[PDB]
């Protein structure tokens, strides 16, 4: 939409979006098995993490 | 995960229990003219409103 | 007096337990009532043989 809505200058304009566009985000995947194998409690992880 | 045995074994939740997209209450079960369908009843808040 | 306290908390409750063959149930049951289990204790004598 943003796209086609720059294209149509004699009938509109300044076409933007006004929110925020997508940023890197940092995942970090919790493997649950090796979790319970080493012994850790999950709770203790996320708790500690957050 | 629910376990993991000794033997190095791996106990799954569908090892154990069936896994289904259901609803949330199965007591409700409606049909127009016989063929199953939905709907939604609509009330009236004191002080229509018309 | 934890003891106390939880023993109280355990054994003076009410629980809900569910339907013997509610929704959902298997096709041709032609049975279907509420289960009572722990119910609320009514009297002195009853907190007294905790």
């Amino acid at each position: 939409l943003l796209a086609e809505a720059a294209k149509h200058p004699d009938m509109l304009t300044s076409v933007r979006p006004n929110g925020l566009e997508d940023t890197p985000q940092f995942k970090i995947d919790i493997d649950q098995e090796k979790a319970q194998a080493l012994g850790v409690s999950i709770n203790d992880i996320n708790t500690t993490l957050g | 995960l629910l376990k993991v045995n000794q033997d190095g074994s791996r106990v799954l939740l569908r090892d154990v229990a069936k896994i289904e997209l259901g609803g949330e209450n199965y007591d409700i079960i409606a049909e127009f003219n016989g063929q199953p369908a939905s709907g939604l009843g609509i009330k009236l808040a004191t002080g229509a409103n018309a | 007096p934890v003891d106390v306290i939880t023993a109280i908390k355990a054994q003076n409750a009410q629980v809900a337990a569910g339907q013997l063959g509610g929704t959902p149930p298997v096709k041709g049951q032609q049975l279907n009532a509420s289960i009572i289990a722990q119910t609320r204790l009514t009297s002195t004598e009853e907190f007294g043989k905790i």
